[PDB]
C-alpha cells in the first residue's frame, strides 16, 4: 500500500510512503461549471496544461523557533517565479485572460531520517495577505533568501501586520490595534492540513476547489489559497546526521477557466 | 366602525430577542447567486469538533522571545513521581485559552457532554515508551502520586507504528448542563484534575537525541451541546 | 427557522419579505479522506 | 548662570530594532554611566504605534539603576509615531516648569530613520512646539544616512548625528556645557 | 484509539470507544447559525445633521478642508474610520492635540464568535435618540452610490435635499423610534470577512473590498437651514442580522494572556 | 429582599415554574432600560469610547 | 446556600452617556408573577406570633 503513482498531463509524481489525499468540503473537488456572471464563451480545460510544477522552498535548521512559518501565495506565485517555479504556459496564458477561475491540489516535500524528530504543518488558509508588512509594497524573490522563515511575531497574532492605508493629514494619526485578518497559532489546524513529522510520513498531500466572495475574480490581484508550512517542535540530530534538510513543493491546477482577450500584460 | 382593542402595557418597546421581523423599507430586490461555492455552516458544531492545539506554560527556562508558551510536552529524564501535565476542567482556566471549544464556550454560558482530548507523539521511531493518562472527579485535595492516578480512570498507551491516543473525559455530573466558567468555583462548573504519568521510561538507541515531544489536542466529542449566549468579552481588541 | 412566532401567518408576501435567487438554467461531515 | 540640564530619552521599539536592540541597549548604558553628576534630570519614554512613560523626573539615581535594568523587558514591536514622544516629554515639561526654574530642556532621540510624508509633519507639528517654550532638539539614526528630512526635527544640520563620530561627538556637546554647574 | 490524527481528519469519540458506558441525550440546538446572530446590537453614535451636509474625501487630505466629520455611518461589520471603509481599527486613546479625532467603529462581539470566511445575510436598522424630547428623521442611499447634496430656497428659506428623493426616508414621533428591515444590495456576491485583492487593477491599498457593503444612515431634524440651535446632539444606530447563511471556516481572535 | 407573602401559603420542598419580570418607575417623567443576564454567568463591565 | 439553583438579575440604567448625568438619584421597582408552576413533597409553614 501507500504508493500512489498520480499522473496528467504528460507528468506522473509518486511518493512511496505518502498517506493519502485529504479533500475539502465535497468529496469530489474538481467538478465546476463555467461562471454565471460572463457572457462570452470561456476558454476551459487543455491537455498542455495539467500538469504538476515543481519548486523549491526554503531550508530548516535547528535554528528555527516555534510557529515560524513560510507561506506562498497563489497564483501570485506563477507572476514573480519564486524558488525556480515558474508557469511557464500557463503565466503565458494567465496574462491575457481577465477573469481566471480553478481549484487546486498539492503535495509537499520533505524527508527526514529515522534518527530525527520534529513535527511540520502543512496548510493552505483561505483569504490571507501573509506577504507584506504595511509599507504597500508586495515582497519580491530577492528579500526571501535574507530571513529563510517568518519568525512568528505578536504583531501578526494581534493583526497588527495588514497594509493599512494614508489616513490624511486633516486628522491626527492613530493608534492601530486590530485588524481582522491575522495568524492564530494555536487555532491553526481548523484547515485542510496534516502533521507532517518524521514519526510516519515522508511527503503528503492537501486538496482544494473553489471558494470565492464572487463567482471569478480578477487575474492577477487575488489570492485565495496561500499554503504556509510553520514548524510546532523542532529537530534534534546529534552530529554525523545529514545537516539541514530540504523543502520543495507542487502545485496542480484543475479545470482552468479563463475569460477575455487582450493584450499581455504590461503593468502601470 | 374598527374592531375595539385594548393596548397591553407593552407599548412601543422593543426587545432585543423580539421573534418577529418588521416591514422592509425598500423591497422586491434580486441578488447573485449562491450555490457554486461550497462548504455551507448548518451548526458551529460541525466546527466544534476540529483538533486544536491547546496552550500552556513554559517549564522554568523562559526564553525572552515573544510569548513563551508551549503547544506541547518536554519530557524528562529523570526519575521523580510526580506528573507531567496536570490541568483542571474550567472552561476559562489559562490553559484553555485557544482551544476549540474553549473559544465558542467563551460567549455562551452552559453546555452538556463529554470533552475528548487527544494526544499525538512526535519522536524517533527507534525509541518507545509507555504512558498512561488518567483522569479524577473532584476529591478534597489533588491526586498526586501513581497509586492515586491508579485508582481512579485511566489508559495506559504504548508507542509503535502509530501515533496517537483519543481519550474522552466521562461526563459524570450532579445536574445534566454544566456551567462553562466558575465565578464560584463550585462542584457544579468543576470536574476533578486530569493528569498524564510516565510509567515506564522512554528506551533509545544511542546516537539519537534525548527528551522526546508530545502534542495535545482537545475537540467536542458528540453528546457536547451548547445552550443560550450571552454578551462577549471585547478584550481581545485592547 | 431562526426565532418566529409566525406560525399563522405573514403580512407581506415574500418576495416582498426578503430576496431570492436568480436562474441559473441528520446532518453532513466537512470533508472526507478519499 | 544655569545649570539649566535635563536630558531627555527617546528610544524607538518598533520591529527595526530587532536585530540593534542590545546596541542601543548599551549606548545609553554607557550614556548613562558617563556622567556622576546629580545636578540634572533624567526620563525614559519609548514609541511603540503607542505606549507609556517608563520613569519620571527622578533625584537619586538607584531609580535609573532600576530603569536600565528595565529596559531589558520590552520587546521590539510597533510602528513609528515618535510625534507622540516629544509629546510625551513636552507635557510634563511644560507643566512641570510651573516653579520657575530655567531648565534648558534637551532631548537626544533614538530612531531608525525612515518615516513617511504625514508623521513626518506631525513630527514637525511637535517639534515648533517643543523648542517654542525654549528646549534643546538632538537626533541620531543608523541607517542608510539622510540627513535631508531629519535636519527639520533639529535646530539646522549641526545636530543630527551619525553614528561613526557621534560615539564620542555628542559627548563633547554635554561636556561643553557640564562644567558650568553652579 | 488507536488511530492517529497526523491523517487530518479523525472523527470524535464516545464514551464507549475504550470505555464502559453508553452515550448522552442531545441537549439542545441553540447553535445553528441562522438564529445565533439574529440579536438586536447596537454599532454606534451619530452627530445629527442640520444644514446642507459634506462628505469627507479620497485617502489624503492636507488641512484647510471643509467636511462634516462623524455625520454618517457606513454600516457593515468591518473596521471603519471616518465612515469610509478601513482596513484596520483605531482606539485614539492619547486624545490631547490638534488635528480632529476620527470616527471609529468596530462590531466588538461578532468576531468573537466568528470562525467563518464568508457571510451572508440581511439587516435591520434601528435607531435611538439618547438626548430627550427630540424628533428626527433618518435616511439611507444604497452601497455603491453616493448622497446628494445641494440645497433649494422655498419662500426665502433655504431647504435642502435630503428632505426629498427617490430612496427611502422615515420620520419619527414624539421621542420614538424608527426601525425597517433591509435586503442585500451589493455588486459582489457574497460579504467577505477576510480578503485578498484590491480596489483598483494596480496602485491601490491591497486589502479592503470597497463595494461588499451595506450602506449608511444618517440623522437630520426636519427643519430649515437658518433655524438652527447652537447644542449639538447625538443618536445611536442599532443591527440585527437576519436569514445569515456562512462558508468555509477559520480562526478566532486572539485572547490577552497578557 | 425577601418574597414575603409566598412562605405564607409554602407548604412545599421543591418548586418549578417560569416568572415574567415587571418594571415600574415610582419617579415622573422618566424614560429607561432593563437589562438581563442568565444565571450561572456574570455581567460585563467596561466602556469603549465613541466621538 | 444553593448558588446556582436561581433566576438571574434585572438593572436599569437611562439611554445616556457617562459624562452627562445628573445630581439626584432615582428609583424603579421590580415585579415577579409566577407561571406553570408545579410543587413536590410538602411541609410546614411559617411559624405564626403569638406573642
Amino acid at each position: 500500500d501507500r504508493v500512489t503513482t498520480q499522473t496528467a498531463g504528460n507528468t506522473a509524481i509518486n511518493t512511496q510512503s505518502s498517506l493519502g489525499v485529504l479533500c475539502a468540503y465535497v468529496e469530489d473537488p474538481t467538478k465546476s461549471d463555467p461562471p454565471s456572471s460572463s457572457t462570452d464563451q470561456p476558454t476551459t480545460t487543455f491537455t498542455a496544461i495539467d500538469r504538476w510544477y515543481t519548486g523549491r522552498l526554503n531550508s530548516w535548521t535547528k535554528a528555527v523557533k516555534t510557529f515560524s512559518f513560510q507561506a506562498v501565495p497563489l497564483p501570485g506565485a506563477f507572476l514573480s517565479r519564486q524558488g525556480g517555479l515558474n508557469g511557464g504556459a500557463f503565466t503565458a496564458t494567465l496574462h491575457r485572460h481577465f477573469l481566471m477561475k480553478c481549484g487546486w491540489q498539492v503535495q509537499v516535500q520533505c524527508n527526514l531520517t529515522q534518527f530525527h524528530q520534529g513535527a511540520l504543518l502543512v496548510a493552505m488558509v483561505p483569504e490571507t495577505t501573509l506577504d507584506v508588512k504595511p509599507d504597500g509594497k508586495a515582497k519580491s524573490l530577492q528579500e526571501l533568501n535574507e530571513e529563510q522563515w517568518v519568525e512568528m511575531s505578536d504583531d501578526y497574532r494581534t493583526g497588527k501586520n495588514m497594509p493599512f492605508q494614508s489616513l490624511g493629514t486633516y486628522y491626527r494619526p492613530p493608534n492601530w490595534t486590530w485588524g481582522p485578518n491575522f495568524i492564530n497559532p494555536y487555532q491553526v489546524t481548523v484547515f485542510p492540513h496534516q502533521i507532517l513529522n518524521a514519526r510516519t510520513s515522508t511527503s503528503v498531500d492537501i486538496n482544494v476547489p473553489y471558494i470565492g466572495e464572487t463567482p471569478t475574480q480578477s487575474s492577477e490581484t487575488q489570492n485565495s489559497w496561500t499554503l504556509l508550512v510553520m514548524v510546532l517542535v523542532p529537530l534534534d540530530y546529534k552530529e554525523g546526521a545529514t545537516t539541514d534538510p530540504e523543502i520543495t513543493f507542487s502545485v496542480r491546477p484543475t479545470s482552468p477557466y479563463f475569460n477575455g482577450l487582450r493584450n499581455r500584460y504590461t503593468a502601470g | 366602525g374598527p374592531i375595539p382593542t385594548a393596548p397591553r402595557e407593552n407599548s412601543l418597546m422593543f426587545l432585543s430577542t423580539l421573534p418577529d421581523d418588521t416591514v422592509p423599507a425598500y423591497g422586491n430586490v434580486r441578488t447573485p447567486p449562491v450555490n457554486y461555492l461550497p462548504g455551507e455552516i448548518t451548526d458551529l458544531l460541525q466546527l466544534a469538533r476540529i483538533p486544536t492545539l491547546m496552550a500552556f506554560e513554559r517549564v522554568p527556562e523562559p526564553v525572552p522571545a515573544s510569548d513563551t508558551y508551549v503547544p506541547y510536552v518536554a519530557v524528562p529524564t529523570q526519575f521523580d513521581d510526580r506528573p507531567l501535565i496536570s490541568f483542571p476542567i474550567t472552561l476559562s482556566d489559562p490553559v484553555y485559552q485557544n482551544t476549540l471549544v474553549g473559544a465558542i464556550s467563551s460567549n455562551f454560558a452552559n453546555y452538556r457532554g463529554c470533552i475528548q482530548i487527544t494526544l499525538t507523539f512526535c519522536g524517533p521511531m527507534m525509541a518507545r515508551g509507555k504512558f498512561l493518562l488518567s483522569y479524577s472527579p473532584p476529591n478534597g485535595t489533588q491526586p498526586q502520586t501513581l497509586s492515586e492516578a491508579m485508582q481512579c480512570t485511566y489508559s495506559i498507551w504504548d508507542i509503535g507504528l502509530n501515533s496517537s491516543w483519543t481519550f474522552v473525559v466521562p461526563y459524570i455530573s450532579p445536574s445534566d448542563y454544566r456551567e462553562t466558567r466558575a465565578i464560584t468555583n463550585s462542584v457544579y462548573s468543576a470536574d476533578g484534575w486530569f493528569s498524564l504519568h510516565k510509567l515506564t521510561k522512554i528506551t533509545l538507541p544511542p546516537d539519537c537525541p534525548q527528551s522526546p515531544c508530545i502534542l495535545f489536542f482537545a475537540s467536542a466529542g458528540e453528546d457536547y451541546t451548547l445552550r443560550l449566549p450571552v454578551d462577549c468579552n471585547p478584550s481581545y481588541v485592547f | 427557522r431562526g426565532n418566529n412566532g409566525n406560525m399563522t401567518f405573514n403580512y407581506y408576501a415574500n418576495t416582498y419579505q426578503n430576496s431570492v435567487d436568480f436562474s441559473t438554467s441528520i446532518l453532513n461531515p466537512l470533508g472526507y479522506l478519499k | 548662570c544655569y545649570g539649566g540640564f535635563d536630558l531627555y530619552f527617546i528610544l524607538d521599539k518598533s520591529g527595526s530594532v530587532l536585530h540593534h536592540w542590545n546596541e542601543i541597549y548599551y549606548f545609553v548604558e554607557q550614556l548613562a554611566h558617563k556622567f556622576i553628576s546629580p545636578q540634572l534630570r533624567m526620563s525614559f519614554i519609548v514609541f511603540s504605534t503607542r505606549g507609556t512613560t517608563l520613569m519620571k523626573l527622578t533625584e537619586d539615581r538607584e531609580q535609573i539603576r532600576q530603569g536600565l535594568e528595565e529596559l531589558q523587558k520590552v520587546l521590539p514591536g510597533g510602528d513609528t509615531y515618535m510625534h507622540e514622544g516629544f509629546e510625551r516629554a513636552s507635557e510634563q515639561i511644560y507643566y512641570e516648569n510651573r516653579q520657575g526654574y530655567r531648565t534648558a530642556s534637551v532631548i537626544i532621540a533614538l530612531t531608525d530613520g525612515e518615516l513617511h510624508e504625514d508623521l513626518f509633519f506631525y513630527s514637525e507639528r511637535e517639534a515648533n512646539r517643543s523648542r517654542d517654550l525654549g528646549a534643546i532638539v538632538y537626533a541620531v539614526g543608523v541607517k542608510d544616512f539622510n540627513e535631508t528630512q531629519l535636519a527639520r526635527i533639529a535646530d539646522s544640520k549641526d545636530h543630527v548625528f551619525p553614528v561613526n563620530d557621534g560615539f564620542q561627538a555628542l559627548q563633547g556637546i554635554i561636556h561643553s556645557i557640564l562644567k558650568k554647574s553652579c | 484509539s488507536t488511530d492517529n490524527a497526523e491523517t487530518g481528519v479523525i472523527e470524535a469519540g464516545n464514551t464507549d470507544t475504550d470505555f464502559s458506558g453508553e452515550l448522552a441525550a442531545p441537549g439542545s440546538n441553540h447553535t445553528n447559525v441562522k438564529f445565533l446572530f439574529d440579536r438586536s446590537r447596537l454599532l454606534n453614535v451619530i452627530k445629527v445633521l442640520e444644514k446642507d451636509a459634506v462628505f469627507p474625501r479620497p485617502f489624503p487630505t492636507q488641512e484647510g478642508a471643509q467636511q462634516d466629520d462623524g455625520y454618517f455611518c457606513l454600516l457593515t461589520p468591518r473596521p471603519t474610520v471616518a465612515s469610509r471603509p478601513a482596513t484596520r481599527f483605531g482606539l485614539y486613546a492619547n486624545p490631547s492635540g490638534s488635528g480632529v479625532l476620527a470616527n471609529t467603529s468596530l462590531d466588538f462581539n461578532f468576531y468573537s464568535l466568528a470562525c467563518f470566511t464568508y457571510f451572508r445575510s440581511d439587516l435591520e436598522v434601528t435607531v435611538v435618540s439618547l438626548e430627550p424630547d427630540l424628533e428626527f428623521a433618518v435616511g439611507w442611499f444604497p452601497s455603491g452610490s453616493e448622497y446628494q447634496a445641494s440645497s433649494f430656497v422655498y419662500d426665502q428659506l433655504h431647504v435642502p435635499f435630503h428632505f426629498t428623493g427617490r430612496t427611502p426616508r422615515a420620520f419619527a414621533s414624539k421621542g420614538g423610534k424608527v426601525s425597517f428591515v433591509l435586503p442585500w444590495n451589493s455588486v459582489s456576491s457574497v460579504l467577505p470577512v477576510r480578503w485578498g485583492g484590491a480596489s483598483k487593477l494596480s496602485s491601490a491599498t491591497r486589502g479592503l473590498p470597497a463595494h461588499a457593503d451595506w450602506g449608511t444612515i444618517y440623522a437630520f431634524v426636519p427643519r430649515p437651514n437658518e433655524k438652527k440651535s447652537t447644542a449639538v446632539k447625538h443618536v445611536a444606530v442599532y443591527i440585527r442580522y437576519k436569514n445569515a447563511r456562512a462558508w468555509c471556516p477559520s480562526m478566532l481572535p486572539f485572547r490577552s494572556y497578557k
